[PDB]
């Protein structure tokens, strides 16, 4: 992260053993769950663009995957050099990257006047690479989730919302999944009731009677 | 383009 | 949280990796037993909307349970806006859940003259979900509990109690529980017993006497 | 209203 | 805790997670022995009453010793009332003990001038609860300990003080218990022994004579 | 009474 | 590391017992996968001269190759010397690698106006010999990588990328190696499927399509 | 301990969790091995009595042996009691113990023009009744150590200078021990060896002789 | 070690119960492999003489090696009082090995203008006592490795080298060794490829060569 | 005395 | 001596 | 050479 220091400018806070060792650890057992990002997203919080890419670096396994957020931290910087023609400089695509930035620099925009967070822009695209890994690591859409025939409703949800979590939809159509699929994937009794509470019940009605079932 | 296959993250170009 | 900067400024402190990865433990370990909201509240100590938020996303888990909090938190942030129109500005319900609001404009009303909490207006919007959660996730109402023929009435005591802290009626109603239903409930000897000390007597007596049993 | 069933807590909408 | 803020007033410290987690690990593995009356005390230094609010919600298990805790408090904190009659304002019973004290209101008076401590005042209060609970979670009174027949003097000695410690009497007759019961109750060879110490002897003395045994 | 049998300690009244 | 102490002024920052473990756990464990440089990287950021060299101290195993790697600083030291010849002073190869230099010149230096960073300069010297070592450590060269008869592509990618990071070509022979090895060496049915996409497939695409067979 | 707080006073800094829980780990494992004292003189560097008494109040088992240190505590400060009498004021010996001072007295005492250290001399009372456990946890006396017939020399001295640390007798006797029972009590053909290197032989000497055996 | 109070003074750092954990850990499990030095220097960073004893009382076991790491601070000691004569005054063995000088002392040295670095001089004592004991505690010279009829090169290496750093010999002496010796006994197939590089190949070029067989 | 055989170390006397 | 057979180091003298 | 083969790293010469 970035830190005031002792003599009054901003100085480099470099990554303790403990959130590296942390970043491993959550790599490598839980292997792109979702869950995966907002943990690199807390982890990360404050990073450099030179933070981040130790982090990454750090990984080791996964390197089908960690090739996947390369290409798209390829597209994703080269749109941001296609949105922002060249006239501190500016930053381009690969600054951002922390590749062509010195870490000076990346400070000096992450502390300009306004600042330029290279440091949250950079993540960003980092966050939509882990994105598209989250989704090829998913082994099921929400279409394929149903109720087994005598799984509990409860289990049956927290399946269906952990698949949801992963699917990719835009967020109408997450609308629409949690409305209809829910019901219409349901076990025959459970889904009678749920079509007995009517359209509009919440979620916490909807467990509240399938759990007399 | 800003990183290649082999390449670490953040690996200066050239 | 929040601290001041070393240059004379409020400023964001980012959660610890050792903070996160207890909440992560937690959940998973006590899946909602009461004394998570408890452990809850205490991991997010003066914790900022953006802080509360990477707490809830990276609980992976438990998503079923996870959108009965969503759920709470819709029609909380929405009594919110009917409570407090709008005219710093003031926040609306999607500025205290963390949504439209900055982190600059959380630290901004949390440190404004007078401050307003949003933090901590948000957090209870958490408990309070939470709490739906515990009551769900408990198995047996208040009244389902009675003591094993040869179970330890210092035993049936912890079940009794642990089940009340879980009810969730209203305080003169556990006043009445404890008062009568850890009687009534009670094996026929320490029933016997306790109705014999009178109904006036202090926990610490009942136990002191059924003890003998 | 304020988070949508799929959505991440803190998503910012649109 | 409280600490000065590097603006130059006194401001919260929060609990850490690891005095938390330790304070759980405690109180669940050693269910009240008299040995987690000091380990709470040294957990809880310079504690407000919502600090220490917050170590007893999060013990979550043997709630029936935790009720007995709250009564303790109810009668403790009634008492309090009842010495200090009402005229910053000055804290009733149910502003030490945090639930009618705002966290600034606990600050303010542990930083008053003079001070009131309301949180080792509180803290008085919880450990004078812990203190019964130990006594009822003691199963033998010191009058119960007896030598075992080929039992080392040693072992003896450390059933006997380790039961003297949770007794409750009175100083002076745990002075008197130390002189009599100890010889009283040993082996009769040790017993023998001891005698023929004379009535002054020293633990040091006792245990270096009846170590030949 | 400053703590009643339901409640967390430091509970609020009312 | 350094930093600046309260008296005004830099100072060395000595490296943690944590940091030194978790190096000795690296290197223990993972025996100089490509993965160990910027874990090493991560641990020694910041390091002085000294710094280093008490990293590589502690390692204890692994002395073949910690020769190696002293083979390595060797001749880097010598062709620094050879750059740049003898005119603070400047610092010869011996004084980088923290041989004849004190710690206070190599904090003078990394200090100096312009700083000379002789930190990062033995640091680049050690990372080379890292991956010499890290090459001869690797059984495999890419060439050697085919997909086994029935191994998901998700993993013969995962094996091919790994040994890739390894090898060492130039970087226009990496990008000619996963154009055309990655293709050339998959099973016959995926190979069938990738020559089906067209040459400048992603492997985003490459992986949703050999996913299907 | 004591530190300068953030407004230039000095003021106490409580004992860390882990800190009191090394000492119980220490305690309960090596249940006073000699290395307990200086174990525990490094755990409590610059303690106040307050903090040495929540260390020993910590320790929960060995009430035997904590009996013993208070009979040691007591004669000691009896004897603190009759060479200093009463005329800031003096401490009593039940002040230095930390009983009659509260920890501002303790702190004013340590921080004195010129300072008493109270809370040294308290541990120094301590350490003393920690060195009265030791031996009588020590099993055996010096002169009871004899090299087994096939013991290796290098392990019979270890359990010689072992015991030695625990003896008690004064320095010079501690010589003559280490000059002559180290001989007279070795094995006959190791025996034969360090007589024939003569009687001023060091220890290196005499292992790197009897290592032939 | 030593830091700045916030008081604007030199001032005494305790030593944290991590470090010493890590030292007794280090010391129990390494038993004086030659790593233990390294690792000893790295955990008494900054260390005053009273730091430095309060490492090796806390050590415990191997009292016979302590003993000889005492028996080379008496000689040391006395050559530095036979090296520098008698005339803040000037530090005599004892001033240095901490037993004469109060911690106010050490750290009056320390901080001297010039500086008088105690500590570090009496590091050397303790370090060069510790390589007398890895010496005694290496079971094989040098001249005793011969690689395994079946042994991997590498293996014979990384047995090589690791016995060479115990040696003891000056440094001409493992420059002759490890061109002489490495090649003289290696297994006669690759003991003839060794030849067949000549005399001055590196160990890179040794291994890759020999990697063949 | 200063400790007593059943007290707590540093109890405060009376 | 500096440090004698028995002592802990940094044991002061006399 | 700046570290030769049986020596410490930064190991100071002579």
């Amino acid at each position: 992260p970035i830190v005031q220091n002792l003599q009054g400018q901003m100085v480099h806070q470099a990554i303790s053993p403990r959130t590296l060792n942390a970043w491993v650890k959550v790599v490598e057992e839980k292997a792109f769950s979702p869950e995966v990002i907002p943990m690199f997203s807390a982890l990360s919080e404050g990073a450099t663009p030179q933070d981040l890419n130790t982090m990454l670096n750090t990984v080791g396994g996964h390197q089908a995957a960690m090739q996947m957020l390369k290409e798209t931290i390829n597209e994703e910087a080269a749109e941001w050099d296609r949105l922002h023609p060249v006239h501190m400089r500016e930053p381009r695509g690969s600054d951002i990257a922390g590749t062509t930035s010195t870490l000076q620099e990346q400070i000096g925009w992450m502390t300009h006047n306004p600042p330029i967070p290279v440091g949250e822009i950079y993540k960003r695209w980092i966050i939509l690479g882990l994105n598209k890994i989250v989704r090829m690591y998913s082994p099921t859409s929400i279409l394929d989730i149903r109720q087994g025939p005598k799984e509990p409703f409860r289990d049956y949800v927290d399946r269906f919302y952990k698949t949801l979590r992963a699917e990719q939809a835009s967020q109408e159509v997450k609308n629409w999944m949690t409305e209809t699929l829910l019901v219409q994937n349901a076990n025959p009794d459970c889904k009678t009731i749920l079509k007995a509470l009517g359209p509009g019940a919440t979620l916490e009605e909807m467990m509240t009677a399938c759990q007399g079932v | 383009p800003v990183l290649f296959p082999g390449q670490p993250f953040g690996q200066p170009p050239l």
